[PDB]
């Protein structure tokens, strides 16, 4: 029934322009949103970025402001993120996965996959 | 800002009941899943558990994870000791965007 | 509910004599209470939340 696979391309220049998608269907993904978690090797968990369901305040980290802009739509349920100038440090697997609960995110209980990419 | 409290020196014989204390703040212990990180000096850092529901091969079924809510706290016992794996053992938690390293804990095997 | 005010309320009465104005039957938004990231501490006791 829960069968979530991550598919995309593989040898990938660093500056290509390119678009990835992990759709998350099955249930009500208008109340659901999509978070990423980068786990740094050696090192615990990194929180990344939230954006609010109604946009007037969204917040970002020191480390992701400027360069990214990340892009979703609720009426097909799928979340964009073009990746422009990839960083060396940025080069992890990448998990595309949905918060615990209703508007909770201090609680973690499955882990992300991961997709492939290369940098 | 982040407070970390912890025995100055405890020691216990081998054989009894042993029982590392950890406090668990910011949040509630029930609703932590407690992975442990460890990084070997010498050797290159490998995962060893994640996802809490995936067994590579050669796990020990001696490491059990759950919560104990009786007590509000955890109870972990580990046999089958190897001279190799004498270290120190570090409990790390993070809050919100801030990391915070401990004091420094020093334990001796009489 | 008008909980907004007081969320961004300039000055706060004393704890033995503040003015007692009772508001209730309503239901409160919350909307900007689900981004708790900016906030040091976060503590429920009692109950799961």
């Amino acid at each position: 029934e829960v069968q979530l696979v991550e598919s995309g391309g593989g040898v990938v220049q660093p500056g290509r322009s390119l678009r990835l998608s992990c759709a998350a269907s099955g249930f009500t993904f208008s109340s659901y949103g999509m978070h990423w978690v980068r786990q740094a090797p050696g090192k615990g968990l990194e929180w990344v970025a939230v954006i609010s369901y109604d946009g007037s305040n969204k917040y970002y980290a020191d480390s992701v402001k400027g360069r990214f802009t990340i892009s979703r739509d609720n009426s097909k349920n799928t979340l964009y993120l073009q990746m422009n100038s990839l960083r060396a440090e940025d080069t992890a697997v990448y998990y595309c996965a949905n918060g615990f609960g209703e508007y909770y995110y201090y609680a973690m209980d499955v882990w992300g996959q991961g997709t492939t990419v290369t940098v | 800002n982040f407070m970390l409290t912890q025995p100055h020196s405890v020691s216990e014989s081998p054989g009894k009941t042993v029982t590392i204390s950890c406090t668990g703040s910011s949040g509630s212990i029930a609703s932590n899943y407690v992975q442990w990180y460890q990084r070997r000096p010498g050797s290159a850092p490998t995962t060893v558990i994640y996802e809490d529901n995936q067994r590579p091969s050669g796990v020990p079924d001696r490491f059990s994870a759950s919560i104990d809510s009786s007590s509000n706290s955890a109870s972990l016992t580990i046999s089958g000791l190897k001279t190799e794996d004498e270290a120190d053992y570090y409990c790390q938690s993070y809050d919100s965007s801030n990391w915070v390293f401990g004091g420094g804990t020093k334990l001796t095997v009489l | 509910c008008p909980f907004g005010e007081v969320f961004n309320a300039t000055r706060f009465a004393s704890v033995y004599a503040w003015n007692r104005k009772r508001i209730s039957n309503c239901v409160a938004d919350y909307s900007v209470l689900y981004n708790s990231a900016s906030f040091s501490t976060f503590k429920c006791y009692g109950v799961s939340p």
